[PDB]
């Protein structure tokens, strides 16, 4: 197995789309035009009516383009998800991920973001959405919440790696970062 | 009395009477789920009971439509 | 992708006007949807990553490399089946218009594919019951898609009643387990595998055995497959078995942890009876679909022996057997749909009545296929020889791999009985071949202008007009050569089945 | 005296002697009513009311189908039975009503101890909805999917067009 | 049957007063306090009057809808039931299911999700 | 890890703690086999059905019969009708045998 | 072309008018239902311009102080 | 080599009630929708949870 | 919540008949090794009326008793008997002080709660008098934690929800203090 | 009448949400909408198919009178 660095065991929907490579957009376009193109190919392989070629009606090409558009995004979404999971090469995504987290930590802001959900719902949302991309071909389900169950330890952002000295981020301790679990239960142990 | 299949005499001699037996048999499963969930003070069993009731009602409708169309097929001349 | 594209197709089908062409083009959109579903699923699911077993959706589902292979097989076979409704099977409108007259045909298939793929993944008793209903309901709706057909509706009534009784048995088994343990998640229930009543899981298997047509519950499936249209019988006789047998394998994988030999004996009793009925049942029959129904019952008994043994050799046997049997099933029904074009026409004793749903209904309607189309007749012979288990066809290695797993586990009786069952069932497999070819010389110089194919016109009398459409011909050619020439790549294919793991690891 | 035993005794008698399809649609209602009442008085009043809300709507639809399919067959037909064989059958059945054979579980009474820790005190339906709409939301969304399939399924079966 | 049908008319009239007109709540809080201040709360006569007052508010609202049952009978002609099915399934159901989505959205937007108290 | 054994008020019920300690034992990496978690499994099942505890009560009742002990002299006093949970039975200073009100709280 | 059926992607405004005149039971039921999610999308505006969200209810049991037990507490002894 | 390779792959190690694979990664009950602190019968400390049994990936 | 359970009185005697319920007593006292403590004798309405003064007086002992329960790790009811006795005595001390210092003001408030379905919103006027009397004589202030001091519901000037029926005694006692204290 | 049963179950499925609207918060509200949006496709389907009409057995069609002149 050619495993790589784990970035996010449950990447948020916005992060997955933002981290699209130019090829991911290219495949999104290929899916969008691959569905009308296959309708032309199937007619070319064997005409639907009779024995002569007939272009499929525009209404069929309209619904085909929509089906391909969703299919192209689902393919691109799974292509970008593998980089977060470490299944696919993600050297570029690690550098971008480290810059964004260190930038947010230096601002004493949560790398995950503030959530409308209470501690139970953040945990419940992560349980529902983590690894859901494995069935994205069957039915959709996305991480659209700011939970903290991402399968990573934020202490690994406190070691400077090669090519990160020019960032000059001064990182505070984790108990001063707003909206994190380790800085939330101050007065009561069952209330954030 | 159960092992000699006494329940086969209690089921009526129409296709709809078989439908009623199926509903009663499934309703026995839900009553057993409610009984266990209440004793344990477990809401997961009651969620299961609610799912069984909704699903059992779905197949009741699907089976009825098949029987409805089956009767239409017999009354097909419809010269009127 | 499946769920999202199904909603668009549901709405789009109800918007545009009703015409045969539009329904056929909507079916081709369903073909593209399954292809994209396969591409997306392949892009994200890989055998090496799923070997451990990954939980999804609050542990309601659990996908591993054993589940994943079956999901891809289901998608691939569903692709081949949709080509039947998305392209011309015969090219003559009196026969082919049936596949385009129901706009909800493709919608029901997409509904059932979702149920087929999710069922092997179930990791909770609540979701096990929900999904097994989702798969069953779609099968009933597909069995009744032709609601103007008396036999099609009668089959759906029989299917609904029997399949509801099995579902209640399945529900009753899960309720008993929940009553014992108060738990719903399968992995949680595995922690108490030594304390719950293991026969509560045999009741769960009994409901699953009804849904695959195992003896003694074989009667309804033999009746339903013969009464349903050939296009419907092709789907419903194969698709439920791909998912339910995979689920039975996973359940039997958990059952073997406690090693209850009493449970192993009851299942062996059902396998033994099904071999006897599957082989002797088909000896005196005149319908081809009734014959294939017993063939299905027999091949399920072979797979259940591998499922019952449930070892490392059983994963390879079941995985290879289910793949090669699905292709043989697809190939045979493709030929049966095509060869209706060679049927003689009247211009009479026994008052034989043939309908548009099943133009090929009797075994002796395959007469003189060796004369009408030698290449197709050979393709049908290769498939039938594969079911017989003639080496080096795919069907031989299927029986060979099943025997290895069965004999490795001490199932001496069932291994001997199946080999006797194979010999008995060879009698009615050979009868197909006898009908195809044995009267070739005593009929070679005869004038047959009374065929269904002769009703078709001719374009210019200077062109070459192929007698069979392009897509259906290429599929039959591809599958037949795969069945014939599997010896070339058998070593590489079986090495792949070595990697498919179900919590083996080390 | 547990009068539910008598109710089920009468219901079992009428299920053996039922002849036509109207009597069967009455055996169903004569079964849900003992279930609803016993759930109301012993285990769950919430599910006693859910049964009434859902099954009654199913019963009337079931009844209206009987009107469209009643086919004269069993009004004039004859049954034999015998009063002695009916009552003897019901007597033998009544002898064994122990669905479980754990004598201690069936004879020894138990209690629970209340605690005051649950100060946020709400109904069972609020907790059921809390879990169903958060943790088992997939189960709810599949059920919604199955209900959609039934809508399409009923139309493609019944509608001639 | 006649008794039960008119019992249902009273029930649905009283439910219209409960679901939309506050049930037994007084029309005027000022007048309700004025009338009840004449009677000592340490005497049983206060609770008789309060029981008459509160039920009177419910009676007045329910009387108006029992009047409305009679009022619509004397003004409108009968509608065929096959038209009633189309009216309920094509008009009333889409509107009611719109409000079942409308109402929670409004309350969430203004942080006013209801609780029992 | 999905929630199991949820009480009627949304929190853990009586037997959740037994179930939680079983999961922690079975999933701990310090255990070579599942033998250490066998007593925890019996405790969880005892929390739900109390089958062994009911069995102990069966022995005590039976053993008291064979020695002639009176059930009403060694057991615990009880009342079967809720209306007769009277102040005299409850032991109040000015108690009475008149029925208590249970019609409307 | 006085009363033709508008094409939605060519004449979106006229397409809306056709359904609002001929199928009011469809046009206005959707219009009411659209106001649900639209208000849910206006929630961030309220959190910045009218008033903030309330403090969550103490519905997670008794609030246990996040500290160690006071070992010098006395009073009301046996 | 071919005989040796098949002997390794086709060997099925024994499973009993003492050793088998359970796919549960974390202990449940850290959070409940309401009333997380019930009868204080939850004795599992999520602050000092011991390492879990990580599943084995044979291809890693 | 009216769910039938096995830990308290159920809805009706038909529930008891189906369950064959036995209402069981135990004549044995607590073992003599455990120190004795007098139980709290107040009923529902007085306890709810005194809830926020028991909280403001026994906060250290209430938290210490609950923190003992968490540290008990299942052995709760046994290991926190000593802490529980402190809680009972402290709560009885508050009720004792109410009956000697604020007796009329206290009895006024929980007689309104009995008159008004035990809803705090229905008895603000009597509560205000009791809060004023307790603060002067016991130095206890009702505080609802987690919110600003000026957003406490019991201090709201113009509440949206008000009692339909007015407690006559509370109206009279509120007027008397208005004309005599806030001149 | 048959389609009444699927819609009746859908209405009965909202009962858990009615008494738990506050607790589930925005997460439950979005799930509630998703429950209703999937069922609204059934409503679109029934409208477009005209499945909720009355199944008459007679149909009144206006024949055109034409003359095959010579
Ligand atoms: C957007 C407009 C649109 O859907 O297309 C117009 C489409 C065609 O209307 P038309 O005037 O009859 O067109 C004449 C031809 O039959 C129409 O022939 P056609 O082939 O041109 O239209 C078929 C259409 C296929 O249309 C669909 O598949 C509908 C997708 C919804 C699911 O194929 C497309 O054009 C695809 C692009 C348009 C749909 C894009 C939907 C994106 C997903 C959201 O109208 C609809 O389909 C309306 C369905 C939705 C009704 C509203 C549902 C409300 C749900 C939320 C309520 C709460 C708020
Ligand atoms: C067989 C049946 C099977 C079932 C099929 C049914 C399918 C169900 C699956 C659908 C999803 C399942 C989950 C449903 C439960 C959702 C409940 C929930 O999450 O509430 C919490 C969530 C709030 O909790 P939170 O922790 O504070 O998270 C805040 C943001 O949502 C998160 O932070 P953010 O970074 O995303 O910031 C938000 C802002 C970010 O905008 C910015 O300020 C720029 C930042 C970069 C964004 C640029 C890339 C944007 C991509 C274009 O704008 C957004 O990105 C909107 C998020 C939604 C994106 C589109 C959703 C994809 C649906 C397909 O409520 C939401 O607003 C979720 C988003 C809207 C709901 C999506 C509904 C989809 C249908
Ligand atoms: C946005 C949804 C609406 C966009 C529709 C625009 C469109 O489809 O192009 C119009 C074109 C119709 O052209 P045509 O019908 O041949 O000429 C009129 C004949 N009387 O239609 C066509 O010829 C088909 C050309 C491709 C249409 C692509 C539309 C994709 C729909 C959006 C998918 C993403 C969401
Ligand atoms: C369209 C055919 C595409 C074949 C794709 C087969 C496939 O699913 O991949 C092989 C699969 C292992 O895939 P995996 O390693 O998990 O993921 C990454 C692999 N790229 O291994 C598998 O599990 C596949 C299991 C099913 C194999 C079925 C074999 C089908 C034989 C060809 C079909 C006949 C083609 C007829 C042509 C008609 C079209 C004109
Ligand atoms: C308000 C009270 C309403 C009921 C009062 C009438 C009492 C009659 C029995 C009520 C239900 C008891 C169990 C019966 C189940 C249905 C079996 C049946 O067929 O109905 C019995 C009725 C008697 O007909 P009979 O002449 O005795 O037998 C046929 C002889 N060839 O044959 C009939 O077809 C007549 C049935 C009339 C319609 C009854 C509809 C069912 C109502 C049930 C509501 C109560 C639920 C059940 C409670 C009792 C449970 C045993
Ligand atoms: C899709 C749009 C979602 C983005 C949006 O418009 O609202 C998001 C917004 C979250 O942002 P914010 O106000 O900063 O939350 C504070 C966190 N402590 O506030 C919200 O989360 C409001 C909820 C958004 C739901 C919009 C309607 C969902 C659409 C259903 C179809
Ligand atoms: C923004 C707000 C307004 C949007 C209006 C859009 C109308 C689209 C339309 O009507 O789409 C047009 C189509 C097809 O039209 P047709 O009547 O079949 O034939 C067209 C006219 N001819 C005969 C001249 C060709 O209708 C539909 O698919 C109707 C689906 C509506 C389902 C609504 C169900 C109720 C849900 C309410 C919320 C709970």
């Amino acid at each position: 197995m050619e495993t790589y660095e784990l970035i996010d065991s449950d990447p948020k929907f916005s992060r997955v789309v933002r981290y699209f490579r130019p090829s991911d957009y290219l495949t999104w376009a290929l899916g969008t035009i691959g569905a009308p193109g296959l309708m032309v190919l199937f007619e070319k392989i064997e005409p639907a009516k009779g024995n002569t070629f007939k272009m499929p009606p525009p209404s069929i090409m309209r619904i085909a383009t929509t089906i391909g558009f969703f299919g192209g995004f689902y393919y691109a979404y799974t292509s970008s998800t593998k980089r977060f999971w470490g299944y696919s090469e993600n050297a570029k995504e690690v550098a971008k991920d480290r810059y964004e987290v260190k930038k947010a930590l230096s601002e004493k802001k949560s790398p995950y973001g503030s959530s409308l959900l209470n501690p139970y719902q953040q945990d419940m949302s992560a349980r529902n959405s983590t690894n859901s991309q494995l069935l994205l071909a069957i039915f959709p389900w996305f991480n659209v919440a700011n939970h903290q169950s991402h399968g990573i330890d934020l202490r690994k952002y406190y070691e400077v790696r090669d090519g990160e000295e020019n960032w000059n981020f001064t990182l505070p301790p984790l108990d001063q970062v707003k909206d994190l679990d380790v800085a939330q239960y101050k007065e009561y142990s069952n209330y954030p | 009395m159960d092992l000699i299949l006494l329940m086969l005499v209690a089921v009526g001699l129409n296709i709809i009477d078989i439908y009623i037996m199926i509903e009663i048999l499934i309703m026995g499963c839900t009553v057993n789920t409610i009984y266990s969930a209440s004793l344990d003070n477990d809401m997961i069993g009651l969620i299961y009971s609610l799912i069984q009731i909704i699903i059992a009602g779905v197949e009741s409708a699907i089976g009825l439509s098949i029987l409805v169309n089956y009767n239409r097929i017999r009354n097909s001349e419809e010269i009127e | 992708m499946l769920f999202t594209s199904l909603l668009l197709i549901i709405v789009y089908g109800s918007l545009v006007n009703k015409s045969h062409l539009l329904t056929k083009l909507i079916n081709r959109l369903g073909l593209i949807i399954i292809i994209y579903t396969l591409l997306i699923h392949l892009n994200i699911n890989t055998l090496e990553n799923l070997s451990i077993g990954i939980n999804m959706f609050n542990n309601l589902l659990l996908i591993n490399s054993f589940n994943n292979t079956i999901i891809e097989l289901i998608l691939i076979i569903c692709i081949l089946y949709v080509l039947l409704i998305s392209f011309n099977i015969t090219g003559l409108s009196i026969i082919d218009n049936l596949n385009y007259s129901k706009r909800t045909f493709i919608v029901i298939v997409l509904f059932n594919i979702i149920g087929l793929t999710l069922l092997p993944l179930v990791n909770d008793i609540m979701i096990l019951f929900i999904i097994i209903e989702l798969q069953s309901y779609s099968l009933y709706l597909l069995t009744a898609i032709f609601n103007e057909s008396h036999n099609s509706t009668k089959s759906a009534l029989y299917y609904f009643i029997v399949g509801s009784i099995a579902s209640f048995i399945i529900l009753d088994a899960t309720v008993s387990i929940y009553d014992d343990l108060g738990l719903t998640n399968i992995q949680y229930i595995l922690m108490y595998i030594d304390k719950l009543e293991i026969f509560d899981l045999l009741c769960l298997l009994f409901g699953l055995f009804i849904k695959i047509g195992l003896a003694p519950f074989y009667s309804y499936s033999i009746t339903i497959y013969s009464l349903s249209p050939t296009i419907i019988t092709n789907y419903i006789s194969l698709m439920p078995k791909l998912s339910i047998l995979t689920l039975i394998y996973i359940i039997m994988h958990y059952i073997n942890i406690v090693n209850n030999t009493d449970l192993n004996y009851v299942i062996s009793f059902l396998i033994l009876i099904s071999m006897f009925i599957g082989s002797f049942g088909g000896l005196n029959v005149i319908r081809i679909k009734t014959l294939l129904a017993y063939s299905s019952l027999l091949n399920v008994s072979y797979m259940l022996l591998a499922i019952l043994s449930n070892s490392n050799e059983s994963i390879i046997a079941y995985i290879y057997y289910i793949i090669q049997y699905s292709l043989t099933h697809i190939n045979i029904f493709s030929i049966i749909l095509v060869i209706s074009i060679y049927l003689p026409i009247m211009n009479n004793m026994l008052n034989v009545m043939i309908t548009k749903y099943s133009p090929i209904e009797y075994i002796n309607q395959l007469k003189n296929l060796f004369i009408n189309n030698i290449f197709i007749a050979i393709a049908l012979c290769i498939s039938i020889f594969s079911l017989i288990g003639i080496p080096p066809l795919t069907g031989f290695y299927g029986k060979y791999l099943v025997l290895i797993s069965g004999l490795n586990n001490g199932y001496v009786l069932l291994s001997i009985v199946l080999i006797i069952a194979s010999s008995i069932s060879t009698v009615y497999y050979a009868t197909i071949l006898k009908v195809l070819s044995f009267d070739t010389l005593s009929f070679k110089d005869i004038i047959s202008n009374n065929l269904i194919i002769n009703t078709s016109p001719e374009n210019n009398n200077n062109e070459i007009k192929p007698e069979i459409s392009n897509v259906i011909s290429y599929v039959i050619s591809s599958l037949t050569l795969i069945i014939l020439l599997i010896i070339i790549q058998y070593e590489n294919i079986v090495k792949g089945a070595y990697l498919v793991l179900l919590y083996n690891w080390v | 005296m547990n009068l539910e035993i008598l109710d089920l005794s009468i219901l079992g008698f009428y299920s053996l002697i039922s002849s036509n399809s109207f009597e069967s649609i009455a055996i169903l209602v004569a079964t849900i009513m003992p279930v609803i009442t016993e759930l109301w008085y012993n285990y769950s009043q919430l599910f006693a009311l859910l049964y009434t809300l859902i099954y009654v709507g199913a019963v009337v639809i079931l009844f209206v189908f009987i009107l469209s399919v009643i086919n004269e067959k069993e009004e004039y037909e004859y049954e034999y039975s015998g009063l002695f064989i009916l009552i003897l059958v019901l007597l033998l059945d009544d002898l064994d009503d122990n669905e479980s054979n754990d004598n201690d579980y069936n004879n020894v009474y138990i209690t629970d101890y209340a605690d005051w820790f649950n100060n946020y005190n709400e109904s069972d339906l609020s907790v059921i909805g809390n879990l169903l709409f958060t943790e088992y939301a997939l189960l709810l969304l599949i059920i919604s999917f199955i209900l959609l399939m039934s809508i399409i399924g009923l139309i493609l079966i019944v509608k001639k067009d | 049957f006649f008794l039960s049908e008119y019992c249902s008319m009273v029930l649905m009239s009283t439910l219209t007063a409960i679901f939309f007109f506050g049930g037994y709540l007084p029309f005027s809080n000022t007048i309700h306090h004025l009338i009840l201040n004449l009677f000592d709360q340490h005497s049983i006569y206060y609770f008789i009057i309060e029981g008459i007052l509160l039920s009177g508010y419910l009676a007045i609202k329910a009387n108006f809808f029992m009047f409305s049952f009679v009022w619509i009978r004397a003004a409108a002609p009968r509608l065929r039931y096959d038209l009633l099915i189309l009216f309920c399934w094509y008009v009333l159901l889409p509107i009611v299911f719109a409000i079942v989505v409308f109402a929670p959205g409004i309350l969430y937007c203004f942080d006013a999700l209801p609780v029992i108290i | 890890a999905p929630l199991q054994q949820v009480g009627r008020h949304g929190g853990p019920n009586k037997c959740f703690g037994e179930f939680q300690r079983v999961v922690e034992c079975m999933t701990n990496a310090k255990h070579d086999s599942y033998e250490p978690c066998n007593n925890l499994k019996n405790d969880y099942l005892e929390c739900r059905k109390h089958k062994v505890e009911r069995y102990k009560a069966f022995l005590m009742q039976k053993h008291a019969e064979e020695l002639g002990k009176d059930p009403e002299e060694i057991g615990a006093p009880f009342v079967r009708k809720r209306r007769f949970l009277t102040s005299k039975t409850l032991g109040l200073v000015d108690g009475d045998d008149y029925e208590i009100g249970v019609e409307k709280i | 072309a006085i009363g033709d059926y508008p094409v939605y992607y060519k004449q979106p405004i006229r397409w809306l008018s056709y359904h609002a005149h001929t199928r009011p039971h469809v046009f206005y039921a959707i219009a009411v239902a659209a106001l649900g999610p639209v208000f849910m999308m206006a929630t961030p505006l309220r959190r910045k311009f009218l008033y903030d969200d309330h403090e969550p209810l103490p519905a997670n049991g008794y609030p246990l102080p996040n500290r160690s037990r006071d070992k010098t507490l006395t009073g009301y002894d046996d | 080599s071919t005989a040796d390779l098949y002997g390794l792959i086709s060997f099925t190690p024994k499973r009993d009630i003492h050793h088998y694979v359970i796919r549960v990664d974390e202990v449940p009950g850290k959070h409940f929708p309401t009333n997380t602190t019930g009868n204080f019968g939850n004795t599992v400390d999520f602050e000092n949870l011991e390492p879990r049994r990580k599943p084995i990936n044979p291809y890693l | 919540s009216s769910t039938h359970t096995n830990d308290s009185l159920n809805s009706s005697n038909y529930v008891d008949k189906l369950k064959d319920t036995h209402f069981v007593f135990e004549n044995d006292k607590l073992p003599s090794e455990i120190p004795d403590v007098e139980e709290v004798g107040a009923t529902t309405a007085p306890l709810l009326s005194a809830a926020y003064f028991i909280g403001a007086k026994c906060q250290d002992y209430n938290d210490d008793f609950m923190l003992c329960q968490k540290e008990a790790k299942g052995n709760g009811p046994i290991d926190c008997l000593k802490e529980g006795r402190r809680v009972t005595r402290c709560a009885s001390g508050v009720l004792k002080d109410l009956n000697t210092h604020c007796s009329d003001e206290f009895r006024l408030h929980w007689q309104c709660l009995s008159f008004s379905n035990l809803e705090y919103k229905n008895c603000r006027k009597a509560e205000s008098l009791l809060n004023k009397c307790v603060f002067e004589k016991m130095n206890l202030v009702k505080k609802i934690p987690g919110i600003p001091e000026d957003r406490q519901i019991h201090l709201k000037q113009n509440p949206v929800l008000k009692p339909v029926a007015l407690h006559q005694d509370s109206e009279v006692a509120f007027k008397k203090a208005q004309n005599e204290n806030s001149i | 009448a048959l389609l009444f049963l699927p819609f009746d179950l859908e209405v009965s499925s909202m009962l858990p949400y009615i008494v738990s609207i506050y607790s589930v918060g925005i997460y439950g509200l979005i799930i509630f909408i998703l429950f209703l949006l999937i069922l609204i496709v059934g409503f679109i389907y029934e409208f477009n198919t005209k499945s909720l009409s009355i199944t008459t057995i007679l149909h009144k069609k206006n024949k055109a009178l034409v003359k095959n002149l010579y």
